[PDB]
Protein backbone atom coordinates (compact mmCIF):
# COMPACT_ATOMS: atom_id res chain seq x y z
CA UNK A 1 0.00 0.00 0.00
CA UNK A 2 2.91 2.70 0.28
CA UNK A 3 3.21 2.49 -3.43
CA UNK A 4 0.97 4.75 -4.33
CA UNK A 5 1.57 6.93 -0.98
CA UNK A 6 4.88 7.18 -2.63
CA UNK A 7 3.19 8.48 -5.80
CA UNK A 8 2.12 11.12 -3.38
CA UNK A 9 5.13 12.15 -1.57
CA UNK A 10 7.49 12.57 -5.00
CA UNK A 11 11.56 11.76 -5.44
CA UNK A 12 13.01 13.34 -2.54
CA UNK A 13 11.47 11.19 0.03
CA UNK A 14 12.22 7.67 -2.00
CA UNK A 15 14.80 6.93 0.99
CA UNK A 16 12.38 6.63 3.89
CA UNK A 17 10.66 3.63 2.00
CA UNK A 18 14.17 1.73 1.51
CA UNK A 19 12.89 -1.33 3.85
CA UNK A 20 9.88 -1.46 2.60
CA UNK A 21 11.04 -1.87 -0.99
CA UNK A 22 13.57 -5.03 0.99
CA UNK A 23 10.55 -5.77 2.55
CA UNK A 24 9.32 -6.02 -1.32
CA UNK A 25 12.18 -7.94 -3.67
CA UNK A 26 13.08 -10.31 -0.86
CA UNK A 27 9.44 -11.16 -1.25
CA UNK A 28 9.46 -11.52 -4.73
CA UNK A 29 12.85 -14.11 -4.50
CA UNK A 30 11.22 -15.97 -1.66
CA UNK A 31 6.08 -26.70 18.62
CA UNK A 32 4.37 -24.31 20.64
CA UNK A 33 4.78 -23.12 24.22
CA UNK A 34 3.02 -20.31 25.90
CA UNK A 35 5.39 -17.49 26.62
CA UNK A 36 4.67 -14.82 29.33
CA UNK A 37 2.00 -16.54 31.71
CA UNK A 38 3.60 -14.90 34.67
CA UNK A 39 3.71 -17.64 36.80
CA UNK A 40 7.12 -16.62 37.46
CA UNK A 41 6.26 -14.41 39.73
CA UNK A 42 4.35 -16.12 41.89
CA UNK A 43 6.15 -16.81 45.53
CA UNK A 44 5.79 -19.32 48.14
CA UNK A 45 7.98 -18.58 51.25
CA UNK A 46 8.18 -21.27 54.26
CA UNK A 47 9.15 -19.36 57.12
CA UNK A 48 6.27 -17.48 57.04
CA UNK B 1 47.87 38.20 -10.56
CA UNK B 2 46.09 41.03 -9.05
CA UNK B 3 42.48 40.11 -11.05
CA UNK B 4 41.44 36.95 -8.88
CA UNK B 5 42.51 37.57 -5.69
CA UNK B 6 41.19 41.79 -6.12
CA UNK B 7 37.69 40.40 -7.22
CA UNK B 8 37.74 37.61 -4.43
CA UNK B 9 38.67 39.80 -1.42
CA UNK B 10 36.21 42.44 -2.97
CA UNK B 11 33.06 39.99 -2.98
CA UNK B 12 33.83 38.05 -0.04
CA UNK B 13 32.05 39.81 2.66
CA UNK B 14 29.07 40.24 0.40
CA UNK B 15 29.03 36.84 -0.61
CA UNK B 16 29.56 35.37 3.18
CA UNK B 17 26.30 37.79 3.75
CA UNK B 18 24.64 35.95 0.59
CA UNK B 19 25.04 32.38 2.20
CA UNK B 20 24.19 33.62 5.68
CA UNK B 21 20.09 34.43 5.29
CA UNK B 22 19.67 31.68 2.46
CA UNK B 23 21.61 29.25 4.77
CA UNK B 24 19.06 30.07 7.73
CA UNK B 25 16.19 29.10 5.43
CA UNK B 26 17.89 25.79 3.81
CA UNK B 27 18.92 24.48 7.54
CA UNK B 28 14.83 25.17 8.35
CA UNK B 29 13.78 23.49 5.74
CA UNK B 30 16.60 20.50 6.78
CA UNK B 31 14.03 19.91 9.68
CA UNK B 32 11.17 19.61 7.69
CA UNK B 33 12.56 17.64 5.58
CA UNK B 34 13.63 15.02 8.06
CA UNK B 35 9.79 15.48 9.98
CA UNK B 36 8.53 14.61 6.39
CA UNK B 37 9.84 10.95 6.46
CA UNK B 38 11.38 10.28 9.65
CA UNK B 39 8.18 8.33 11.26
CA UNK B 40 8.03 6.19 7.94
CA UNK B 41 11.72 5.63 8.15
CA UNK B 42 11.78 4.02 11.53
CA UNK B 43 8.67 2.04 11.13
CA UNK B 44 9.67 -1.03 10.44
CA UNK B 45 12.01 -0.73 12.96
CA UNK B 46 9.46 -0.01 15.74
Amino acid sequence: DFIAEANAKGWIMAGSYFFDLVKLNGSATEDQFDTGTGLDKSSFDPTQ
Amino acid sequence: FAIMILVNVFLRPSLMIIGYIAAIALSYVGVWILNAGFDHAISYIQ
